[PDB]
């Protein structure tokens, strides 16, 4: 009743219950579909599963692992922002605030209505994971190594040039069940237009 | 004065007829005989906690906070028990003592007394820590009936003006000194190197009254003049230019 | 957004939280007006003398056309035996509501360089021009020691007048809507000990008249 | 520490005189004389050399001459050095700097 | 731990006892011991011992008066430093701001685990007392007319004596108060200067 986890229902069944699907009340507002929220919710069947993991799906448990981690630092500096502004923010956490927003619309934002994300399989899932963190993973390199002394990447210079490859990333999701191998090779492909503009 | 006490030692249903006896006989030289009586009823908040204990002898439920649901009567039956009458000149006058737990005033003890009684004096922690003697707080606590209480034919013409400039000047005299930390001690303004000065001896010279200095409503407003020898004329907007012209060169 | 469990003890912590947070803006919005203060009074001290060293950039200038039309040209001579500077800056610190203040200060000092300029035509239409010129750049560094006073300023009232609208419209209706939130979290268990108390004084009744 | 001047032909001649030049062979020299064939990049560069010089405390520059460099000043929104505009005997000040309020 | 003033066992208690020695846990998170925090703690004990201090400790009374109120007139100062920041808004009241340090680390913390500081007596109390309030009306005084930030390290062999004198053999009867007869006066050539 009101939204309040603090009830003898729930409190009495999440002593039982593994894992806990936490809806949040405000990603209903904003039509952010399905509105579980990711900082509440936990599940307690992971370390039982990457055995599976390490037999079909041998990339994903480092995938996860940088993939809570982003929307775990974006969760701290959301409440720096809405105080002492984005403005004196650094250029290796405001590359963390986009990626971690271009996570919200895409991965968990999911359209159930529309005949491409109404069920996704978990190559799918997997696919356009392994790009946006290594779009991240890639972008950390941008930053961070040639740090102070060239006139570097700000990142502005990512954000006007590189949005030919950021619409392959955002439009990612619309591979409807009609191709099922043409999708890890457009998996590879949006990669090797992400893998040649690091030189360019 | 005829003083009679109730220790924490001695049964606590005598603690319930302790306010009964005081005021029943505070009604016998008030209103039968023509005396003016005081009352003084000291920890109130210690009564209050012992019509708990009665109201769960006789096994009744609790109400808000513990205390029962009919303590806004039983207040109000020894609240209530004073004031002055037509047929007589006698008088009885009521300052109950009360100690608000955890400095809470919406608890029910000094909530339900802020219904029946007639404004509040506010015993204040942070001036007795910072001894002076008598901590009474003037900014909160406002007397309701201080209107008519004062005047020409009671106590004095410019009682009504210079109460109301003293409390104007306190309050300028508050902001001024959170102003201080907070730019510097002189670069402020040279207004507010007058109402620092004011508020080290309205804290010291005037509300710091000793204890066991006795002082007149006289003795009182000498002490608030003295204080309104600083501020010169024109400055105390409050006091009207007639009680001004008068009282002030000394 | 609710913080903490309800219902005993961070009520008085909350209370605390927020009377803290209360005056903690006001202290702050005092220190904002004084800066703000400061801030406008200096402006019309700017005004006051921009407009003023107009009419001294135009009385010096004017002393420079009573210059070289009696002394040959002063265009080539003064402009090639220059090595050091005479008049020069020292970076002292103003202060006001606690933030250091940048403040320039006129210092002339080490030598004379055009003191043989001139000497046997003109040379007392020059070094009054000196005089003009040493007047105006005396004029013309406190103004900068206002000009780097001006920007400072509005650096540190917006980043202060934020910090007042942090606390007044985000910290303090975070603290006050779930300060409603412990009272009414107080009440639905004080209804709910009012439902188990009269329960046990219906069956102490009950059994009573069993017995009866 | 010392001041700057762009200013003119005969601003220059009168703050040199005033005593705030200084010839540094090694970096640059503390001034700039521009003339009527002086190009605005090379108002433009010596403008950025005396931002960047740490010595520099003021940058002293007539509104006439700092209108066509208007943009590279209004980048600059720093405290120290502090930019003056001073008149001119053509145009004195008008709108420069006080346009932040 | 909790329920500081609203608990029925301790709301009953505040009613009967006399004296409370509240021990804070801000004080025990940095482990100042005793965790007493001075501000809730009272004694309704004060009106029945100046008949006794007046007799054998004449002076203490005079000290103890202004000895809380430094340390209230630092608590409202760490509130406006917290927020402000240290510009140290005065002179006269930074001087309360660092003898009250004085007192907050050399005089109430005690560390009863020591050979020396397991007892301290009334003699080596109210002398620690005396100096540290002599401090206290003699750089008052100073300020009338040179600044505390020359003070500080000028004087910092007295503030080294002043911060060891809790170290003390508890035996040494005259030697303790020879010692506090000798750190006064040392004050008294300084402030002469």
């Amino acid at each position: 009743p009101g939204g309040d986890f603090s009830d003898p229902v729930t409190s009495a069944t999440l002593g039982i219950v593994q894992v806990f699907w936490g809806l949040d009340k405000k990603l209903a507002q904003r039509k952010h579909f399905p509105s579980v929220n990711w900082l509440i919710s936990y599940s307690k069947y992971m370390r039982a599963l990457d055995e599976y993991y390490d037999k079909h799906f041998t990339e994903f448990v480092p995938l996860r692992t940088k993939a809570k981690e982003i929307l775990q630092e974006e969760e701290d500096l959301a409440e720096i922002v809405q105080l002492v502004g984005k403005a004196s923010l650094a250029e290796t956490d405001k590359i963390t605030l986009e990626v971690a927003k271009l996570i919200k619309d895409d991965f968990l934002q999911q359209n159930g209505y529309t005949p491409y994300d109404r069920f996704c399989p978990f190559y799918k899932t997997v696919g356009m994971l392994s790009n946006m963190i290594a779009f991240y993973d890639m972008a950390r390199r941008a930053v961070e190594t040639t740090a102070q002394s060239d006139n570097k990447i700000t990142w502005s210079i990512i954000r006007e040039h590189m949005g030919e490859i950021l619409y392959k990333l955002s439009s990612m999701k619309f591979k409807d069940p009609v191709k099922d191998g043409e999708a890890k090779i457009k998996a590879d492909y949006a990669q090797l237009l992400e893998d040649m503009q690091n030189a360019f | 004065v005829c003083l009679f006490l109730n220790l924490a030692n001695d049964p606590t249903i005598e603690r319930i007829i302790t306010p009964r006896l005081a005021l029943t006989t505070a009604e016998f030289l008030a209103y039968q005989c023509e005396k003016h009586v005081l009352v003084i009823l000291t920890d109130m908040s210690s009564y209050a906690e012992a019509l708990r204990e009665v109201s769960a002898a006789r096994e009744e439920v609790p109400g808000r906070r513990g205390f029962p649901g009919y303590m806004y009567t039983d207040l109000a039956t020894i609240y209530e028990r004073a004031g002055r009458v037509e047929g007589r000149n006698g008088s009885i006058t009521q300052i109950p003592i009360l100690t608000m737990p955890n400095d809470d005033i919406t608890h029910p003890i000094p909530d339900l007394t802020g219904y029946i009684t007639e404004g509040q004096i506010y015993v204040d922690r942070q001036l007795h820590n910072r001894q002076i003697y008598p901590p009474i707080n003037v900014l909160p606590s406002l007397s309701r009936l201080m209107k008519s209480a004062i005047g020409e034919g009671m106590t004095r013409k410019d009682h009504a003006d210079v109460s109301n400039q003293l409390y104007a000047c306190y309050a300028i005299g508050k902001d001024v000194q959170a102003m201080k930390a907070v730019v510097g001690e002189e670069a402020l303004t040279s207004d507010d190197l007058l109402y620092l000065e004011f508020l080290q001896k309205f804290e010291r010279n005037f509300i710091a009254q000793g204890p066991y200095e006795n002082r007149t409503v006289y003795e009182t407003l000498d002490i608030g003049w003295q204080l309104l020898r600083i501020f010169p004329k024109e400055m105390l907007k409050r006091i009207p230019q007639s009680t001004l012209s008068e009282f002030y060169p000394r | 957004r609710i913080e903490i469990f309800p219902s005993r003890m961070a009520q008085t912590i909350m209370k605390a939280r927020l009377k803290g947070a209360q005056t903690g803006r006001n202290l702050l919005k005092k220190k904002s007006d004084a800066l703000t203060l400061r801030f406008r009074q200096i402006l019309k001290k700017i005004i006051e003398t921009k407009m003023l060293m107009g009419e001294v950039m135009r009385e010096a200038a004017f002393s420079l056309a009573e210059a070289k039309f009696t002394a040959g040209d002063f265009s080539t001579t003064v402009i090639q035996n220059v090595n050091k500077a005479q008049v020069k800056i020292r970076a002292k610190k103003d202060n006001v509501a606690g933030v250091t203040l940048p403040v320039f200060e006129h210092y002339h000092e080490g030598t004379d360089s055009y003191e043989l300029t001139g000497l046997a035509r003109g040379g007392e239409q020059l070094a009054k021009l000196k005089r003009n010129y040493a007047k105006a750049v005396e004029l013309l560094v406190e103004l900068a020691s206002l000009q780097t006073s001006f920007v400072t300023l509005d650096e540190a009232i917006k980043i202060t007048n934020r910090r007042v609208n942090a606390i007044e419209h985000v910290i303090i209706p975070r603290i006050e809507r779930t300060l409603a939130y412990i009272i009414t979290e107080l009440d639905e268990r004080e209804r709910e000990e009012f439902y188990r108390l009269k329960k046990i004084q219906e069956k102490k009744k009950i059994l009573k008249e069993k017995s009866d | 520490k010392l001041i700057a001047v762009i200013g003119d032909e005969d601003t220059v001649t009168g703050f040199l005189l005033g005593g705030i030049g200084e010839l540094n062979k090694n970096r640059h020299p503390n001034f700039l004389v521009v003339e009527k064939d002086t190009t605005i990049n090379e108002i433009e560069d010596t403008f950025r050399q005396f931002l960047n010089r740490d010595d520099i405390g003021i940058i002293l520059i007539n509104q006439y001459i700092a209108e066509m460099v208007r943009h590279a000043l209004d980048a600059h929104q720093r405290s120290i050095p502090a930019v003056l505009e001073i008149p001119s005997k053509e145009h004195p000040y008008d709108a420069a700097k006080d346009s932040i309020l």
